[PDB]
């Protein structure tokens, strides 16, 4: 998305780089090599500069039957860092991501890597008595998101539901 | 049917099951009339269902009543529209009435199967007055085997709230009730707020027992979830702007239809806007406001 | 004196003065006290002063009460800090206690004088509960020759609206009761929203009678101003977080003091954050929230 813009726009793109895995260092790499003028930081520095930021646009894991995401860990805190600015907060997915669970429960919504990407395991005996958690998934809640882009173009996050019923069978919600 | 009989037989439909809904008791009472009906023709007959709806709305004020009534006569729209023949029109009108009442009659379990799974286990919630819906949703819960305690508002000034608080006693599940006063006290206990609804207007707001818009407005404030169950004849094509644009008709009771203790004869319900809600557990499932909009756009037009 | 004595004195002095505060007339009791007081130490008399305030905490459970106290207990500390002498120490703690009962008497007088002004001609006021400082600024309000209309809530369960409402009718004033859950709908027509305080809190917030705070979160959802009134000797040292972090000893009533018609002892106050509230009319004067804090800074330190 950013890459066709840029051919006939200049616009200036900040990543996050979404801790323990780094991604957002190649998205960051990635966008630099076609002349985006772009600039990485951590995910604590979202607030603070939120409020020098036109446009937030992200990607999802999932799309959930009332236009909630699954995005990836920090994703949460962006998207309430822009909706203190009244920030646009734009998710660009596709028509494949969209899923007819609910986000009831079931418990099997985060998933947890092993804490070694969040405390090294070098850190010794301190390991013995301290509880670490790495969830990789944010759920991100409708009312924060602005728009959804698939490839039949722009949706309201109210919509969402329609989609589901045309795509999906309320009989077949439960495998 | 006379207006004496139309009355009597709604309210004996009332009395024999306590736990039918007056919409859905108004319906088949509409049913019924359709049944005993003598004309033929579907002008004449559309004026006599319009003249009966009347006389139950003069008998109960309530929204669920006037949606129940303003669908059976869409409905018979519908079938007119398709048959030109008034005598196979009114076969169909009644086997396809029938047919609505009887499915129509499993709207509840389908809203408990489909909203007990929302309630988190070791879970608060709060709520409103007294609803059969949230009773079922409730009792899905508990025997799904989790376990969660209550808080009820005790709902003045008929105070169902204890009606409510013993019908989950009932249950044996942990139920306190508190003073309306002290909702926005007790909000930061709850966990969620599930509430009934006597209407659910065009924006997908509803029109519930007085006391409901301040507690979705606490809700909100404390960004607690605001879950709201309704049945799909419940929908209104209403658009209320604020609380003194819902109908003086469904506010006041229908008995009961200055500056010295008037008290201006409280009303009955307020008008709680979609903002304020998360989701709605109807028997067409799971939907966002703006979901209840679409229902009603592909009904007419 | 004895605390049998101390608490009749104080029940009288009550009892005398229907109109006098409960804080007035405990620092009233606790002058006596000190005027009664046999002791030649000043932490004899601290002490004293100290048993003699929990007595009458247990009498009167209401936050003014412990206000009242720590102001006098304030007041003696103060006092002595200049003199270390005692005998000219209690000469002036009686003078200035004197002083101080008669400047606290005009209190409501200053507040009235203060808040008139501030009400529109034509305008609506919304009103929770029973208040004699918003009866003393209608009251200056309707003699300053404005028209204007109330709504006050019932304020269960002592339904002490209702007695606002005689004493208003008392005052040719145009006056509604609502129940408690109406208030947010009744809102849209209120222009401005004027409750009193039981105690004035460290970041400006107020502790009220139950249903303050869901009345101010209804105000702010709607934008309309929040003022409260509320007299110098109401303000506390407290810094509650949420509604639990208020002590039980001021939610519970003295004579007060599971998951089956519980009703978990309805609490009788609140905690209004000062986020909700515009301005405060004290004898002080016009004050933001933020001004509270500063008269504690600049009491003690």
């Amino acid at each position: 998305f950013l890459k066709e813009a840029a051919r006939k726009r200049k616009f200036h793109v900040i990543v996050a780089e979404c801790a323990p895995f780094c991604q957002g260092h190649e998205m960051a790499v990635n966008l630099s090599k076609a002349g985006i003028e772009t600039t990485v930081m951590t995910d604590a520095a979202i607030f603070a500069v939120m409020s020098r930021v036109n446009k937030v646009i992200i990607g999802t894991k999932t799309i959930l039957a009332n236009g909630a995401l699954r995005a990836v860990t920090g994703t949460h805190t962006l998207a309430l860092a822009a909706k203190h600015h009244s920030t646009p907060l734009i998710v660009c997915a596709p028509m494949f991501k969209l899923s007819p669970q609910f986000p009831n429960e079931e418990d099997s919504f985060h998933k947890f890597v092993a804490p070694e990407e969040v405390l090294p395991f070098t850190e010794g005996d301190i390991l013995e008595k301290v509880s670490v958690h790495c969830p990789v998934f944010d759920y991100v809640p409708p009312e924060l998101i602005t728009l959804f882009i698939s490839n039949i173009g722009g949706n309201a996050p109210s919509y969402i539901y329609r989609l589901m019923s045309e795509l999906y069978h309320p009989d077949d919600h439960v495998l | 049917m006379d207006d004496k009989e139309l009355i009597e037989y709604f309210k004996s439909q009332m009395k024999e099951d306590p736990d039918m809904a007056s919409a859905v008791a108004a319906i088949r009472t509409l049913l019924e009339f359709l049944k005993r009906d003598k004309g033929e023709t579907i002008q004449g007959l559309r004026a006599n269902l319009t003249s009966a709806i009347e006389t139950l709305c003069g008998v109960d004020s309530s929204v669920a009543v006037s949606s129940g009534g303003e669908l059976f006569l869409r409905f018979i729209s519908l079938a007119s529209l398709e048959y030109s023949d008034y005598s196979k029109c009114k076969k169909i009108m009644i086997e396809r009435g029938e047919l609505f009442l009887r499915r129509i009659s499993l709207s509840r379990n389908k809203i408990a199967d489909l909203c007990h799974t929302f309630i988190k286990d070791g879970a608060t919630i709060l709520t409103h007055a007294y609803s059969r819906v949230v009773l079922r949703v409730l009792e899905a819960a508990v025997a799904a085997k989790k376990r969660f305690s209550v808080y009820v508002t005790e709902s003045q000034p008929d105070l169902s709230g204890k009606k409510m608080a013993k019908a989950l006693c009932h249950l044996n599940v942990p139920v306190t009730v508190v003073l309306d006063a002290a909702v926005g006290y007790i909000m930061e206990k709850a966990d969620l707020v599930i509430v009934g609804a006597e209407g659910v207007v065009e924006n997908g707001g509803i029109i519930n027992k007085i006391g409901t818009n301040q507690m979705a407005v606490c809700a909100k404030a404390q960004n607690k979830p605001f879950y709201v169950v309704a049945e799909s004849f419940k929908f209104v094509r209403l658009f209320p702007l604020n609380q003194q644009d819902v109908p003086d008709k469904f506010k006041y009771k229908a008995d009961t239809l200055t500056g010295q203790d008037l008290k201006e004869e409280h009303p009955w319900v307020d008008y709680t806007a979609p903002s304020l809600i998360t989701l709605l557990f109807t028997d067409l499932g799971v939907l966002t406001p703006s979901a209840v909009s679409d229902e009603l756009i592909k009904l007419y037009l």
